[PDB]
RNA sequence: GCGGUCCGGCCGGGAACUCAAAGGAGACUGCCAGUGAUAAACUGGAGGAAGGUGGGGAUGACGUCAAGUCAUCAUGGCCCUUACGACCAGGGCUACACACGUGCUACAAUGGCGCAUACAAAGAGAAGCGACCUCGCGAGAGCAAGCGGACCUCAUAAAGUGCGUCGUAGUCCGGAUUGGAGUCUGCAACUCGACUCCAUGAAGUCGGAAUCGCUAGUAAUCGUGGAUCAGAAUGCCACGGU
C-alpha cells in the first residue's frame, strides 16, 4: 500500500500443541472456510509421520520445515525499460510462508488415496531431502546464484 | 378481567402520547395497570429503481417502521369502560381493544 | 399435462363435430381451436386448423387421438439459413 | 454371471451391478434384490447359482432389455409418422421439450458446424 | 454465591453463572463434550480458566442462544471473563493482556445494491 | 399509457365481480369428487367456458393507478416505482422515509 | 433464587438474566512521553467494550458526454382521423448454420452415497399462511383448528459431527438429452408452465491467446427469506453459519 500501512492480525495457537506456526499450516491447507476438515487432515498426517518414520511428533515437522526454507529468492527491479532479476534475501516470516505453501502444493499433485496420506509422504520426503517440494526449493536457489551478477 | 389495548403508529412520539393518555386515564379512575409494553418494531423495506429507463444498479431504498406499545388493565370498573371511550387522541395512532 | 379429471374441448368444436359426424363428411371443417383435444368421435373427419394465417387440413387418423389439435398445424415458417 | 439381460455384470456390489442391465436403474435394483432376500453389500462372486437364477425370475418381470429398446424406438417412430410437433423435432435433431435453440442446444445438435 | 457475566459474539449470546468449587462445565443442560463437537470450541472455553488457575476451583453454569458453533463458543469465553472479574476484581489486568476482555465487534457486512456480495463486484468487461 | 388500455382494466374488473366470487361454484366444489362425479361435472367443465373470456381474476394486469404502468408495480401503494418515489419525496406517503441500516 | 412436576418453562411465582424499545451516558487527540518552527501535526504509551473520520450506510459541488428516456408521465412543432384510432380469435415476441456478454452445474476422495444427531438471522400472511390426522413411493389430495400475528403458520437450516460403504475408474463422478406414467395453477399447459416418479446415462478428467473481483468477519463456501406473482428464478433485493 501507499498510505494505510498495517499492523498485524493475530492467529490462534493450535489446540493439541499450542503452536501458531502449526496453525498457520492448517490455514494454508484450508479450502473454502472448512477449518475442521483441514485439522483432520493435518492431525492424522502428522502422527502417521511419527510411528511410520521417526519419533518426536512436532520436532519432526519443524525439521522437515528446515530444509524447504529458502534464504534467497529472485525479484525483478525495473529501471527504464529493462527489468533485471535481482537475487533477494528472504525474510524469516516469509521463509515459513513459502515453505508451507510449497509443501501443501507438493502434496496436492500426488497419487495417494487421501489428502492426509499425501501430506504425510511429502513431509516424509522433505525429511529425506527428496520429492518435489525440495526441488521447488532447488530451482529457486539455482536461479538466484545464476543471476548473482545482477546484484 | 384484563382489557388489552394495542397501539400502532408510524411515529414513536405520537404513540407515546397515546400510551400516556390511556396510562393517565385508567389510573385516573383507579385500575391496576402494568403499564406500556414495547412490542417488536416491524420494519417494511422497499427498493425501487430511480431511473425511468435503464440503469439497474441505481436505486433508492425506503422503509416503513410500525411502532408497538401494549398496556393491560385488569381492573375494568364501569366508570372505566365509557370513560375509556370518551377519550380523544391523535389521528396517527391506531388503537385496537380486545378481551 | 392437464389433470385426469376431465379432458378439454371447446363447446363450438364439440357441437360442430357431433352434427358433422351424423351426416357424412363434408368440406374441411373450419375451426380456430388449436387447444382442443381430439376425441374418438372424430376419426375420419377433416378439420382445417388455424396456424396464424392459414387453416391446415388435418385428416384424423386413429393414432392422433389424445393429442391436441394444434400439434398438427405448425405455426412457424422455417426452411434453412443458407 | 449373467441375467435374462444377456449382459455380463461384474464383481461390484449387487445393487450397483444390477444397474448394468439396461432398463434397471437404482430403485429397480433395490426392489429386485429386496424381493430375492439378498443384502446389497454382497458382490456377485460370493453369490450362488441358486441366487443368480432366483435373481433372474424377478428381473424377468420388468420390461428390461432389448424388448424395451423396441418399445422406445416404437414410440419415436410413432411421433415421426404423425407429423406432429414432436415428430418434426425428432427428424431434425433439434430439442423436443421446448428448450432454447438460439443458443445452447448443443447435446441435441452435436458439435458446431460453421 | 453466583457471579454472573454476559458475553456475546457474532450473533450469539451467552449467560454465565459461576459457583465456588468444582470442575463442572454445564452448558444448556449438556456437558462440554456433548455440546461442542469441535475441539477448537472446546479449547476456547477453557482459555480463561487456564490463564487464571481456577480449573478444579470454580464451577460454571452456562447458557447460550443464537449464532452457530464458533460464534456461541466465543460468546461464552467473553462471558466467563466478565463473571470472573465480578468474583475477584483483580484478575482484570491479567485478562486484558490475553485479549479476552475486548468484545469482538466484527459483524457481517450487509449486501449492497449493484454488488454480488458485501464487496464482490460483478465481472467487468471492456467491450 | 394509451387511454383504452386503462378502460380494459376497468371493464375486466367489473365483469369479474359480476360473475365470479359468486359463480365459482362450477369449479369450487363441482370439480371435486363425490356423487357429483358423474356427467354433472362434465356439464360444469363445459358450462364454465360459455361465460365470457374475461370474468376471470387471472386476466387483470394490476396497472399503476395514476399513470397506468404495467411494470414496476407495488401492491402496497398501488403506484408504479416512478410514482412512489415522486410522491415519497414530497412527504405524502405516510411513514415512508429513506432506509439506512 | 424458591415450592411442585407428567420432569415440557410445565404450574404457582420471580423482575434477577437474555430479550423487546423509549430515554441517558460514553471517544474528545481527553491524559502522558518523544519529535516539530514558542505552531499545526505526527509516532508511541495508559485507561477503556471501542483510539485516532472505531465498522457500514444515506448524503454526488461548479460542470462534462447536444450521454439516456417524447414508451411512466408532462409538453412545443409536425403528421394520421370511416384510421397511424377502437373491438375480437388464433399466432408471434420462445424461430436457429452462427458469434459475443453475464450466470448456474460440473469435471470428484478436502469427495459420492446410506443411517443417526447439533447450532441461525431476517422476512411474509385474509378472495392469504395453512398445524394435527388420513391417503399417496412422490409431486400432492381429503378433512381441517390456529393466525390480521414476540402468541398461529410458512419452517425440518445447510455446510458440521459419529459410523459404514465406494478405492481413482468416464467411476456408486457428472445429470444434459429422450421415452412412458402423473400432480397443481388456470376458460385453456399443442406452439409455450413448474414440479414428481420410473427408465435413459451426453459432453466434461481443470480449460489457448487473453481477461475479472477481493485488504477482514473481506474473499471463498453453505443454507434461509422477500418483491414481482393464479402458476412460472440459476436473476434481483435482503439474512445469517463456517
Ligand atoms: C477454473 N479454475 C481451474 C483451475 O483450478 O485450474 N481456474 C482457471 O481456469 C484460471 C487458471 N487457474 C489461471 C488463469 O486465470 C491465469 N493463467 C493465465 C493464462 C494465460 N493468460
Ligand atoms: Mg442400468
Ligand atoms: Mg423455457
Ligand atoms: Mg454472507
Ligand atoms: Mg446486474
Ligand atoms: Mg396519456
Ligand atoms: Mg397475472
Ligand atoms: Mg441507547
Ligand atoms: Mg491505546
Ligand atoms: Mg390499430
Ligand atoms: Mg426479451
Ligand atoms: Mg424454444
Ligand atoms: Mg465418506
Ligand atoms: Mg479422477
Ligand atoms: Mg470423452
Ligand atoms: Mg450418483
Ligand atoms: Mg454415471
Ligand atoms: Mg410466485
Amino acid at each position: 500500500p501507499r498510505r494505510r500501512v498495517i499492523g498485524q492480525r493475530k492467529i490462534l495457537p493450535d489446540p493439541k500443541f499450542g503452536s501458531e506456526l502449526l496453525a498457520k499450516f492448517v490455514n494454508i491447507l484450508m479450502v473454502d472456510g472448512k477449518k475442521s476438515t483441514a485439522e483432520s487432515i493435518v492431525y492424522s498426517a502428522l502422527e502417521t509421520l511419527a510411528q511410520r518414520s521417526g519419533k518426536s511428533e512436532l520436532e519432526a515437522f519443524e525439521v522437515a520445515l528446515e530444509n524447504v526454507r529458502p534464504t534467497v529468492e529472485v525479484k525483478s527491479r525495473r529501471v527504464g525499460g529493462s527489468t533485471y532479476q535481482v537475487p533477494v534475501e528472504v525474510r524469516p516470516v516469509r521463509r515459513n510462508a513459502l515453505a508451507m505453501r510449497w509443501i501443501v502444493e507438493a502434496a496436492r499433485k500426488r497419487g495417494d488415496k487421501s489428502m492426509a496420506l499425501r501430506l504425510a509422504n511429502e513431509l516424509s520426503d522433505a525429511a529425506e531431502n527428496k520429492g518435489t517440494a525440495v526441488k521447488k526449493r532447488e530451482d529457486v536457489h539455482r536461479m538466484a546464484e545464476a543471476n548473482k551478477a545482477f546484484a | 378481567q384484563r382489557i388489552r389495548i394495542r397501539l400502532k403508529a408510524f411515529d414513536h412520539r405520537l404513540i407515546d402520547q397515546a400510551t400516556a393518555e390511556i396510562v393517565e386515564t385508567a389510573k385516573r379512575t383507579g385500575a391496576q395497570v402494568r403499564g406500556p409494553i414495547p412490542l417488536p418494531t416491524r420494519k417494511e423495506r422497499f427498493t425501487v429503481l430511480i431511473s425511468p429507463h435503464v440503469n439497474k444498479d441505481a436505486r433508492d431504498q425506503y422503509e416503513i417502521r410500525t411502532h408497538l406499545r401494549l398496556v393491560d388493565i385488569v381492573e375494568p370498573t364501569e366508570k372505566t369502560v365509557d370513560a375509556l371511550m370518551r377519550l380523544d387522541l391523535a389521528a396517527g395512532v391506531d388503537v385496537q381493544i380486545s378481551l | 399435462r392437464s389433470l385426469k379429471k376431465g379432458p378439454f374441448i371447446d363447446l363450438h368444436l364439440l357441437k360442430k363435430v357431433e352434427k358433422a359426424v351424423e351426416s357424412g363428411d363434408k368440406k374441411p371443417l373450419r375451426t380456430w381451436s388449436r387447444r382442443s383435444t381430439i376425441f374418438p368421435n372424430m376419426i375420419g373427419l377433416t378439420i382445417a386448423v388455424h396456424n396464424g394465417r392459414q387453416h391446415v387440413p388435418v385428416f384424423v387418423t386413429d393414432e392422433m387421438v389424445g393429442h391436441k389439435l394444434g400439434e398438427f398445424a405448425p405455426t412457424r415458417t422455417y426452411r434453412g439459413h443458407a | 454371471a449373467r441375467i435374462a439381460g444377456i449382459n455380463i455384470p461384474d464383481h461390484k456390489h449387487a445393487v450397483i451391478a444390477l444397474t448394468s442391465i439396461y432398463g434397471v436403474g437404482k430403485t429397480r435394483s433395490k426392489a429386485i434384490l429386496a424381493a430375492a432376500g439378498i443384502a446389497e453389500d454382497v458382490k456377485i462372486s460370493e453369490l450362488s447359482e441358486g441366487q443368480i437364477d432366483t435373481l433372474r425370475d424377478e428381473v424377468a418381470k420388468f420390461v428390461v432389455e432389448g424388448d424395451l429398446r423396441r418399445e422406445i424406438s416404437m414410440s419415436i417412430k410413432r411421433l415421426m409418422d404423425l407429423g406432429c410437433y414432436r415428430g418434426l423435432r425428432h427428424r431434425r435433431g433439434l430439442p423436443v421439450r421446448g428448450q432454447r435453440t438460439k443458443t445452447n442446444a448443443r447435446t441435441r445438435k452435436g458439435p458446431r458446424k460453421p | 454465591n453466583q457471579y454472573y457475566g454476559t458475553g456475546r459474539r457474532k450473533s450469539s449470546a451467552a449467560r454465565v453463572f459461576i459457583k465456588p468449587g468444582n470442575g463442572k462445565i454445564v452448558i444448556n443442560q449438556r456437558s462440554l463434550e456433548q455440546y461442542f463437537g469441535r475441539e477448537t470450541a472446546r479449547m476456547v472455553v477453557r482459555q480463561p480458566l487456564e490463564l487464571v488457575d481456577m480449573v478444579e476451583k470454580l464451577d460454571l453454569y452456562i447458557t447460550v442462544k443464537g449464532g452457530g458453533i464458533s460464534g456461541q463458543a466465543g460468546a461464552i469465553r467473553h462471558g466467563i471473563t466478565r463473571a470472573l472479574m465480578e468474583y475477584d476484581e483483580s484478575l482484570r489486568s491479567e485478562l486484558r493482556k490475553a485479549g479476552f476482555v475486548t468484545r469482538d465487534a466484527r459483524q457481517v457486512e450487509r449486501k449492497k445494491v449493484g454488488l454480488r456480495k458485501a464487496r464482490r463486484r460483478p465481472q467487468f468487461s471492456k467491450r | 399509457a394509451k387511454q383504452s388500455m386503462k378502460a380494459r382494466e376497468v371493464k375486466r374488473v367489473a365483469l369479474a365481480d359480476k360473475y365470479f366470487a359468486k359463480r365459482a361454484e362450477l369449479k369450487a366444489i363441482i370439480s371435486d369428487v363425490n356423487a357429483a362425479s358423474d356427467e354433472d361435472r362434465w356439464n360444469a367443465v363445459l358450462k364454465l367456458q360459455t361465460l365470457p373470456r374475461d370474468s376471470s381474476p387471472s386476466r387483470q394486469r394490476n396497472r399503476c393507478r395514476q399513470t397506468g404502468r404495467p411494470h414496476g408495480f407495488l401492491r402496497k401503494f398501488g403506484l408504479s416505482r416512478i410514482k412512489v418515489r415522486e410522491a415519497a419525496m414530497r412527504g405524502e406517503i405516510p411513514g415512508l422515509k429513506k432506509a439506512s441500516w
